[PDB]
RNA sequence: CGCGACCUCAGAUCAGACGUGGCGACCCGCUGAAUUUAAGCAUAUUAGUCAGCGGAGGAAAAGAAACUAACCAGGAUUCCCUCAGUAACGGCGAGUGAACAGGGAAGAGCCCAGCGCCGAAUCCCCGCCCCGCGGCGGGGCGCGGGAAAUGUGGCGUACGGA
RNA sequence: GGCUAAAUACCGGCACGAGACCGAUAGUCAACAAGUACCGUAAGGGAAAGUUGAAAAGAACUUUGAAGAGAGAGUUCAAG
RNA sequence: AGCCUUGAAGCCUAGGGCGCGGGCCCGGGUGGAGCCGCCGCAGGUGCAGAUCUUGGUGGUAGUAGCAAAUAUUCAAACGAGAACUUUGAAGGCCGAAGUGGAGAAGGGUUCCAUGUGAACAGCAGUUGAACAUGGGUCAGUCGGUCCUGAGAGAUGGGCGAGCGCCGUUCCGAAGGGACGGGCGAUGGCCUCCGUUGCCCUCAGCCGAUCGAAAGGGAGUCGGGUUCAGAUCCCCGAAUCCG
RNA sequence: CGACUCUUAGCGGUGGAUCACUCGGCUCGUGCGUCGAUGAAGAACGCAGCUAGCUGCGAGAAUUAAUGUGAAUUGCAGGACACAUUGAUCAUCGACACUUCGAACGCACUUGCGGCCCCGGGUUCCUCCCGGGGCUACGCCUGUCUGAGCGUCGCU
């Protein structure tokens, strides 16, 4: 909702960050593995559950 | 009408992240919540879950200040020396 | 290990679901919920007779 | 013309305050032409000013605590953080000379009944 | 020089589900 | 706060503020509207500090 | 055969603490034997390698008498790269290809305060070891 | 009425301390089932076990006989072997079930109250001086404060002691 | 009324050594960004997922196509 | 003194054979690094089944189907590509208890601009709430914040092996305040007033605390402004509280 | 004829068995056997030039100092007048530091309200405003101070 705690809104603030694709240099590290962000999440087929 | 026209009329949160374990399981009308057991002072933990008495052990986290010890307890806790200078 | 095989809650479905009446592990959403368990015909489950120190 | 821990030590605190702000103006700068397009050297030069801005505040935080610990050596009452930290359970032990005493009692069956030193023939 | 891979995850479902439709009874 | 993003702004830049206004954005972050007295000219200030 | 309690022999133990090393680690493990001159100049058989060391590869495609300077030791990739010693990709641009330092020798070493230190300590326990067996 | 002792009891962001929570494999104190076996089942068994609660330590607990024995006697506690699936318990069914002696691991013994004698000979804290000072102590000096005769300290405790 | 080391215990912790053990449906649930993703209001439940090559030398360039894709060419002992 | 980069295991084979059989040998191919015979030892040691476990794949099958709520058509544009996108024009529908304009709860960036047309949007798409790159939420006056409501909940006390529980004025020395007066101490625009310490005097509240974005609760309106914000920004005119 | 169908074989797919590898487990053994109001375990939010996760760290934030070491780190860039007694990096770790909640401590748990003391800026001695700093929880022991009682008394 619009009304929002501080709390909460800084909560979802850290979601919305952490929701990006992966740098495409980590790509060429030396020994990575990572192809893809694995934990996107959607805003519609996944719920925060808070 | 207990199964799919039910479900669309729950919109009133039961409960909420807590302030010490930081699970959405504080109970906001019993201010209570049902991971930790806060606001008791103790911690809620049962032998009849050892799968959950893993999930939130010492351990588990951070041990910002247990395994400093641990580094400090090999050289006997010495304190107010340093190396000898160059 | 003592452990390897029962660190689940699985429960049998029972019969009237189609399926054999072996332990069943128990929630939803995700590949692990509705497997066999336990038994040591299972994969993931226990070995039969497990070895002792 | 970095910065050394070693170059700040001798440097009086009034020094070091004007050293800090110095670091800090340059680096508030810095964070303005991270987003004004400034150079590929500007934008390395800001981890250099960070930890530079750490030196002189460790020299300072160092110097000062010195200088606590020289006031208070001979009280009888010092700062929490002062005093030896150990661990919890080791600062609640009887201390060296509480563990040494011994009643008179003990003292007297001490020194009248010594431990001796003996061998026994083959 | 690579920018081509993509993903996106989402709940695996489950089908634990019993349809029960009909009765006789005919005892 | 308020406030103390005022008294921040005179010293770090010698000006004169006016008012501010502030939200936290959906980020994380605070934003500071700082409006300048009629005396300085908002687009010399930005110069003097780079933005501009 | 190994009889100190405290060293393992184990194979996943060995390995884990040879792709684990730290950087200071793998310099040690990172070294080259000396050319037969430079061995009985300094009496040292092997030094850690370094850059601008002076080089003989030994072993693989690029063996030979050709002596190149060291121009990177990638001590995450336990390799160095020599002057010369290279390739060409398919757009036609040269690239390095990484030697083990195990299988060049050292034909020059970069000298300077802290090589001639460890040169040195390396030649007195030899002659330490030479005395104790005569 | 006032003043002053004591006693009992209060309030202090009083000076200086200490407890709380965690972990919990092992340890101590409680509380404590039912699946199960008995081819049924209620005593019994499962089992003083699971679950529940409290408290610790590097170990804990125990421990220097209100003991064992009945011998030509042994001699704190703990553990190992054996005693012994034994004596005993038990719808005397199913089942349960120790100890002493003997051989080893280890080995260590002590302290009060009391009864008495010593001029309270005892203790805590504050202030000053010397020493030490990241385990806050040693010595000296205060007609400094308090505790304590409703009993501190030294001698002494069943092997006797003065 | 009271204290007391040792021999004893130790699936937690710190640091180590070994094995007639298992070998990626095995062995810990977890060899991997695993108590993760995901499910549940919650207590809780809980996976899948290892391997180019010696070395990225990871296929420049030409050509058809809007592109994905192809045809040549090239690297490599091998892209069979 | 077995085999093996002059090619191990594995795998494939209308190749040649052996054995009653369990099986095994050799040839050829692929493969790229280890393996086997014999005497003994050991076992988590032999699958067709268990509505067996896990993974994969079939026929069914280009099949059921993509049929609730009246409806589309013409031209042009961009474009490789148009029944579905955009613009224009027609023909229709919702018909102010709306398919309109705004909120609460819930969502959490889905909002806005630009780009893509791999995957997804059960046809397609030049389009999307998809993907990618960047932006966007401004308050004394609108809410929270304060009040108490049903209720919840400490302390005193009681109970309790115990974590704790009951209880909310009940087994409580429950006031840390004040007009004023008297004794002092400090300061300053040192004149005399503040502040400050003590004493005197006076004193019911009688229950800590929490509890409502719909109840109580002072006070903001007009105009303009953006891609996305505005009773919040700017212009103008006000007002409450201290 | 030719489809279609069946069998076998070559080749190609789909699939991921097998085999070989193992920085992982499992089991046994050894030594040590250390948390916290000096604020633990745990949780939250932050921190990198480019950085989502993991990892690490705490506004000194992928770390400061010191000591050892002795020329790197590295996916790209850069080089602070970074670079050899002007010490890269890694390691160790004794100095310093260490945001919010949490036994969690001014009261509450919304980033809500305070109170006392000191300091700085507005102003102009006080006030008033803003900012900074230090305190302000429960129990409990020793002592201190201030008290209470038709408790026991003594002198008045
Ligand atoms: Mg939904
Ligand atoms: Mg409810
Ligand atoms: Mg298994
Ligand atoms: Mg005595
Ligand atoms: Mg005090
Ligand atoms: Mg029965
Ligand atoms: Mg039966
Ligand atoms: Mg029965
Ligand atoms: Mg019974
Ligand atoms: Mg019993
Ligand atoms: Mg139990
Ligand atoms: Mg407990
Ligand atoms: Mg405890
Ligand atoms: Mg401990
Ligand atoms: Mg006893
Ligand atoms: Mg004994
Ligand atoms: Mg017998
Ligand atoms: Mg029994
Ligand atoms: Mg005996
Ligand atoms: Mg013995
Ligand atoms: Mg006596
Ligand atoms: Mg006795
Ligand atoms: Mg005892
Ligand atoms: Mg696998
Ligand atoms: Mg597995
Ligand atoms: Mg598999
Ligand atoms: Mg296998
Ligand atoms: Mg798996
Ligand atoms: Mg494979
Ligand atoms: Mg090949
Ligand atoms: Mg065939
Ligand atoms: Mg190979
Ligand atoms: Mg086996
Ligand atoms: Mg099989
Ligand atoms: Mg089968
Ligand atoms: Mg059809
Ligand atoms: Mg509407
Ligand atoms: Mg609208
Ligand atoms: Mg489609
Ligand atoms: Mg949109
Ligand atoms: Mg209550
Ligand atoms: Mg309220
Ligand atoms: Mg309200
Ligand atoms: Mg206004
Ligand atoms: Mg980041
Ligand atoms: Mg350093
Ligand atoms: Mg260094
Ligand atoms: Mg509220
Ligand atoms: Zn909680």
């Amino acid at each position: 909702s619009s009304h929002k705690t501080f709390r909460i809104k800084r909560f979802l603030a850290k979601k919305q960050k952490q929701n990006r694709p992966i740098p495409q240099w980590i790509w060429m590290k030396t020994g990575n593995k990572i192809r893809y962000n694995s934990k996107r999440r959607h805003w519609r087929r996944t719920k925060l559950g808070l | 009408t207990k199964g799919t026209s039910s479900f669309g009329k729950r919109r009133n949160k039961t409960h909420t992240l807590c302030r010490r374990c930081g699970s959405k399981a504080y109970h906001l009308q019993k201010s209570t919540c049902g991971k930790c057991g806060y606001p008791a002072k103790r911690k809620r933990k049962y032998n009849w879950s050892a799968k959950a008495k893993r999930r939130n052990t010492t351990g588990t986290g951070r041990m910002r200040h247990l395994k400093i010890v641990y580094r400090r307890f090999r050289h006997g806790f010495r304190e107010g020396t340093t190396p000898k200078p160059k | 290990s003592e452990l390897a095989g029962h660190q689940t809650s699985a429960e049998s479905w029972g019969t009237g679901r189609a399926v054999a009446r072996i332990p069943r592990v128990r929630g939803g959403g995700t590949h692990r919920s509705g497997q066999g368990a336990f038994g040591n015909m299972c994969r993931g489950g226990r070995m039969f007779a497990p070895t002792k120190t | 013309a970095k910065i050394k821990a070693r170059d700040l030590r001798g440097k009086k605190k009034e020094e070091l305050l004007k050293q800090l702000d110095d670091l800090k103006v340059e680096l508030s700068q810095l964070r303005v032409a991270k987003v004004t397009g400034g150079a590929a050297s500007k934008l390395s030069k800001i981890r250099v000013v960070r930890k530079s801005i750490a030196r002189v505040l460790t020299v300072i935080n160092q110097t000062q605590k010195e200088n606590l610990r020289k006031f208070y050596k001979g009280k009888k009452y010092k700062p929490l953080d002062l005093r030896p930290k150990k661990t919890r359970a080791m600062r609640r032990r009887l201390n060296k000379h509480e563990e040494s005493l011994k009643t008179k009692k003990q003292q007297r069956k001490e020194r009248l009944y010594p431990l001796r030193k003996y061998a026994v023939k083959a | 020089f690579v920018f081509g891979p993509t993903g996106m995850p989402g709940p695996t479902p489950s089908g634990t589900n019993v349809g029960s439709s009909g009765r006789s009874p005919s005892v | 706060n308020k406030h103390q993003i005022k008294q921040a702004v005179k010293k770090l830049y010698d000006i004169d503020v006016a008012k501010v206004n502030t939200l936290i954005r959906p980020d994380g972050e605070k934003k500071a509207y700082v409006r300048l007295a009629p005396d300085y000219d908002a687009l010399d200030v930005a110069n003097k500090i780079g933005i501009i | 055969m190994k009889f100190n309690p405290f060293v393992t022999s184990d194979r996943s133990k060995n390995r884990k603490r040879h792709f684990n090393a730290p950087s200071h680690i793998r310099r040690k493990i990172m070294s080259s034997p000396l050319s037969k001159e430079l061995r009985q100049k300094y009496n040292v058989r092997s030094m850690p390698i370094r850059k601008d060391d002076e080089v003989q590869v030994v072993r693989g495609h690029y063996k030979g008498q050709q002596i190149g300077k060291v121009v990177q030791v990638y001590r995450k990739k336990y390799v160095i790269y020599i002057e010369r010693v290279q390739r060409e990709k398919a757009n036609g641009t040269t690239v390095h290809v990484g030697i083990h330092p195990s299988k060049v020798v050292i034909t020059r070493l970069k000298l300077d305060k802290d090589r001639k230190k460890i040169l040195e300590r390396k030649a007195k326990s030899r002659q330490v070891g030479k005395e104790k067996g005569k």
